């Protein structure tokens, strides 16, 4: 698996977690297998192995992995240990270096130091003297022989100590102590031993590892692919497709069992973003207002509607029979205004139709002229403002009055028969940024080894860049203004008075037709006019990324007010101001892939930097690891078929099938389940997704990555079973209803995972199956998702991690006519059927048998495979087995 | 130092050139990387560096000097260089270098969005001179990347 | 004194293993020619002769 070993190389294994005996015990094992050792000799070749290999000790940062400074010594020719495992053929040696043992042996027992070499198991592992020992005796830090000196080691030497008190050490002078090793080439049995280990050791910094790896974060299906004509690029360029797993390693053992990883995933794209954008609000003073215009609300796909708000200093808004009632007012320097909220629809309504749960006004300080905020309440004293609506049939016209201070003033909106919203189209600097959580524990410690998805289904946040310009035109009494935000968007103000204020601003939400009216940018531009010693006009707007839920628009967060200035020493001026401006969208999870899709962030282009964090002990890996999202389309390889292949019930059609894409489990005979927490990350909690190894799905609270968050028992336990009855498949069982939750080795289960809404999978992928002539198919609807126990290819040798998947899926497939016609009980054995976990078996009466064949069509399990292959026609592949035409 | 490309006829079958910037006394142990925004700005990141006791941080150590065009009947096009674009043609924030104690940067642009953004065919036909460019604070050097696209 | 130098090399710069090393030749700066070694002294009427 990882880390990878090379012909005669040195790695290592440090032994801890939950149940660990004593923490600081480092396994140090040297690859045997490129000769045959007996125990007539083991003594010998364990000592010139032992002779050859150099343990180096590094001092460095807790953050780092670059080389400060590093020192050799030697394992000793007297009074060593040397141990050789038959099974897994391999020389080892337990060295003991943190506190309690560092010059002290202990005792490892055999059943857990078998977690990491399973040989153990089954052939006891020699020792000196040509004996068989149960137990192994760890060789003291202290007894090892200095290379340079020819002596042992001294017992005050600093990285003895620094072992010794590891943890008050590394925390107080954040001086790190890393142990490696290596094999001096030399010659023995006419083969050659040499290497280097990759950090692998007793506890590295949390980071990605990169030695001497060329990307650091890589995927091994990746490896073996089929590269047409990228192949200038093959180890050059760390892709990885559609919503598949990228495999990482974290070294990280600053706590003992199992630890969760919180991921941060930051997705940028070459090119700038077209983003077509509704309004969904639009508040303004009652004179910066149109006197007329017309209007109609655009339903959203929430339930949420279009609405003006309506800010003046009336107590209300009178359109003749009609009156509108504070729906929030606000004061500011004893000053009162009512904000008014009402949705142009079908009818006036006077209850409240929909709710702003939190929505900041921002307004320039009066002796300062620095932006201040502050939240509108209602009559009620309440900070959810209720929206009502005002309107009738099409072609009505209703004529609000209201006062701006003194000046009463009327705006008259016709309700149009179809939607008159104003959408903005607008080139903008865009990119994503995702969380994600995964519960690590595996049996390869310092490394973490999991993998991570390209696209977890969490609340992503869509940031962005752009400009706020602001131009105005000043005189001694009153001055008027105009601003210009999100590139295209423009707002109004009046001339305003001496000592005055005028209010402007927009609500925009995606106008793509997936999360509109569901993620919002707020802007509430206060303006202000004052003179002090030169004709001031200041500006003040607040940045508030929006959502929808229960037709309730509630705040997830606010960022940092800005403002502007415009200074005139003249009575008549003509004055501008610039600023930068913050889009920010915090999509719903169930769609925030698919608005990943929308916004163009996702595809062939993008490229995905990679952050890390401890969730348990609180380390933000500095390390930022990156790849790239690709799609590369599947493909097809027959051959030709034997009959031979088709007549005994032992040999079968193996067929060839390519779509690396489909992989969202990359380790045979794996499962995994998923929950959906607030996970902890930086110095804020996000919802993202927790995944959790094994094959039960859970119920956790609390809030993670604290002693809140408690994993309560098993809400369904999903067990790959054999199921009675005709054949004997093995398929999945448990509640289905948490097939969302789950994933496995199965590409016909995993489109669950992330696009599954209201209970039914959005994505449709993985292998399917028909067969003719007799009309069989597979998925079927009488059996659930996850009916084989489909397991993928293996990773090959040239492939960092071998034994983890494989973008070729070889089929395994019986065609016949002999059983069909059989009878299991009340069963009718006809057509196609699921045995054993890979195989496929099609049966056909009598008069179907010549010709009969299957079709195999396999589909990505991907979205973005799917949207970008649609025109080339590789988005799917499909070939068939047939019975030949023989004599 | 250098800038370049994986081949000067990249066929249209992939739709992104990675720009390869090898740079000798750039780089670190892995990993270190390279923020590029606002102007292609070189915000050299290399957090996992320490010299005795002390820790890496931003260094502002380069940017991408221009994209220009040559179009010659007589006419040098220096392009007017917009910043939107600019940054957003290069917008990645980590690019990680390959060998150690060697600058080995991994950059990229890719086909279809300057495609989308020229409004032309997604691999069917496009070319021009398309010679990028990077300035490295390194030693204060103008590195160029220069490519033509073949239909197929 | 004299000085003596080399030309040097980018590597030695870059990973925090390389370093530069720089030949200064002063023979005279020598008080003390024993590594981790150091020495006090205090001004005494010392006995010699008679």
């Amino acid at each position: 698996l990882t880390p990878p070993v090379s012909a005669g190389g040195i790695q290592a294994y440090l032994l801890t977690g939950s149940g660990a005996p004593a923490s600081g015990l480092v396994l140090f094992v040297v690859n045997v297998s490129n000769i045959q050792v007996s125990s007539s000799n083991v003594t010998n070749v364990i000592s010139t192995v032992v002779s050859n290999i150099q343990i180096n000790a590094k001092t460095e940062n807790a953050q780092t992995g670059a080389t400060t400074g590093s020192v050799t010594v030697r394992f000793p020719t007297s009074g060593y240990n040397a141990y050789y495992d038959s099974v897994d053929k391999v020389v080892f040696v337990v060295v003991s270096f943190l506190y309690p043992y560092t010059t002290t042996s202990v005792n490892i027992p055999l059943s857990y130091l078998s977690k990491y070499l399973p040989g153990l198991l089954t052939a006891q592992p020699y020792d000196e003297t040509g004996a068989q020992v149960t137990s192994v005796s760890s060789t003291p830090f202290g007894s090892l022989i200095d290379t340079s000196t020819g002596q042992q080691i001294l017992g005050t030497n600093p990285v003895l100590t620094s072992y010794n008190s590891y943890t008050t050490q590394a925390n107080t002078n954040m001086q790190e102590g890393v142990v490696s090793g290596t094999l001096t080439s030399f010659t023995l049995g006419g083969q050659s031993f040499s290497g280097s280990t990759v950090p692998v050791i007793l506890y590295a910094p949390f980071i990605f590892s990169n030695s001497p790896y060329q990307a650091g974060l890589y995927n091994p299906m990746q490896v073996n692919g089929n590269l047409g004509s990228l192949s200038s690029e093959a180890y050059y360029h760390p892709v990885i497709w559609g919503r598949a797993l990228i495999n990482t390693t974290l070294i990280d053992t600053y706590a003992s069992g199992s630890v969760p990883f919180t991921f941060q995933l930051n997705y940028s794209v070459p090119g700038p973003l077209t983003i077509n954008m509704a309004q969904l609000a639009w508040i303004a003073s009652i004179n910066n207002l149109p006197t007329s215009f017309t209007y109609l609300s655009y339903k959203f796909s929430n339930g949420y509607e279009s609405f003006l708000g309506i800010i003046s200093n009336s107590t209300q808004l009178t359109a003749g029979a009609l009156t509108i009632n504070p729906s929030g007012n606000f004061t500011i320097n004893g000053k009162k205004f009512y904000v008014y909220l009402l949705v142009v629809g079908s009818t006036n309504s006077t209850t409240p139709v929909e709710y702003v749960t939190k929505l900041v006004v921002e307004y320039p300080s009066s002796t300062n002229f620095l932006p201040q905020g502050v939240t509108v309440t209602t009559s009620s004293n309440k900070y959810t403002l209720p929206v009502y609506e005002i309107g009738g049939p099409a072609g009505t016209t209703i004529t609000l009055t209201g006062n701006w201070y003194s000046t009463p003033y009327t705006v008259q909106i016709t309700v149009g028969s179809t939607p008159t919203l104003t959408n903005y189209v607008s080139q903008i600097l865009l990119k994503a940024v995702a969380y994600e959580g995964i519960n690590v524990s595996t049996t390869q410690s310092p490394y973490y080894s999991t993998a991570i998805l390209s696209t977890p289904p969490s609340e992503i946040s869509i940031t962005g860049s752009s400009t706020i310009t602001a131009q105005g035109k000043l005189t001694a009494t009153s001055a008027s203004a105009t601003v210009n935000l999100l590139t295209n968007a423009t707002l109004t103000y009046e001339n305003i008075p001496l000592t005055q204020y005028s209010f402007n601003g927009i609500i925009v939400t995606p106008g793509y037709a997936a999360i509109n009216g569901t993620t919002a940018m707020a802007y509430v531009i206060g303006a202000l006019y004052n003179k002090t010693s030169d004709y001031v006009l200041s500006f003040a707007g607040s940045q508030e990324p929006m959502q929808v839920m229960n037709n309730n628009l509630t705040e997830v967060t606010t960022l940092a007010p800005f403002g502007l200035t415009l200074l005139a020493p003249s009575v008549p001026a003509t004055e501008t101001g610039t600023s930068p401006l913050q889009l920010e969208f915090f999509t719903v999870p169930s769609t925030s892939y698919i608005a990943l899709v929308d916004f163009g962030l996702w595809g062939n282009l993008t490229s995905v930097t990679v952050s890390a964090y401890d969730t348990v002990n609180n380390k933000l890996s500095v390390n930022l690891g990156y790849f790239y999202g690709i799609v590369i389309p599947p493909s097809i390889s027959t051959a030709p078929y034997n009959y031979q292949n088709f007549i005994c019930p032992n040999n079968y059609v193996t067929v060839t099938i390519y779509d690396p894409d489909a992989v969202l489990d990359p380790y045979p005979s794996g499962s995994f389940t998923t929950s959906s927490l607030p996970l902890k990350y930086g110095n804020m909690n996000i919802t993202g997704a927790v995944i959790f190894p094994g094959s039960s799905v859970y119920n956790p609270s609390g809030v993670f990555g604290y002693s809140n968050f408690n994993k309560g028992a098993a809400v369904t336990t999903f067990t790959y079973t054999a199921q009675s009855g005709p054949f004997s498949p093995v398929a999945l069982t448990g509640n289905t209803n948490y097939l969302s939750q789950y994933a496995d080795n199965n590409p016909t289960d995993n489109y669950y995972f992330i696009q599954t809404v209201n209970g039914m999978p959005v994505l449709m992928g993985g292998l399917s199956i028909v067969a003719s002539p007799v009309s069989a198919s597979l998925p079927s609807s009488t059996s659930s998702p996850g009916f084989m126990y489909l397991l993928p290819s293996a990773a090959q040798v040239p492939s960092p991690l071998p034994g983890m998947a494989t973008p070729n899926y070889n089929l395994n497939i019986y065609i016949t006519y002999k059983i069909d016609g059989a009878t299991v009980g009340n069963n009718m054995i006809n057509g196609l059927y699921v045995a054993s976990q890979n195989t496929l078996i099609y049966v056909v009466p009598n008069g179907s048998f010549v010709g009969s064949n299957i079709k195999l069509t396999y589909t990505t399990t991907d979205y973005a495979v799917l949207h970008y292959f649609y025109s080339t026609g590789q988005y799917k592949v499909f070939k068939t087995v047939s019975v030949p035409n023989v004599t | 130092a250098n800038l370049y490309f994986p081949s000067s006829t990249t066929p249209l079958y992939q739709l992104s050139v990675p720009l390869y910037l090898s740079e000798p006394y750039y780089g670190s142990p892995l990993p270190t990387y390279i923020g590029l925004g606002t102007n292609g700005t070189s915000l050299w990141n290399s957090p996992n560096y320490v010299l005795f006791g002390v820790s890496a941080v931003q260094q502002y150590l380069g940017f991408i000097k221009s994209i220009s065009v040559t179009l010659s009947n007589g006419t040098t096009v220096v392009i007017p260089l917009t910043t939107s674009n600019m940054q957003t043609l290069f917008p990645q924030l980590v690019g990680q270098e390959l060998q150690a104690c060697n600058g080995t940067f991994q950059f990229g642009i890719s086909i279809t969005g300057l495609e989308k953004l020229l409004n032309l065919n997604v691999q069917q036909l496009n070319n021009s001179i398309l010679s990028v460019t990077y300035h490295d604070y390194v030693t204060g050097e103008t590195l160029t990347a220069t490519t033509k696209l073949v239909a197929l």
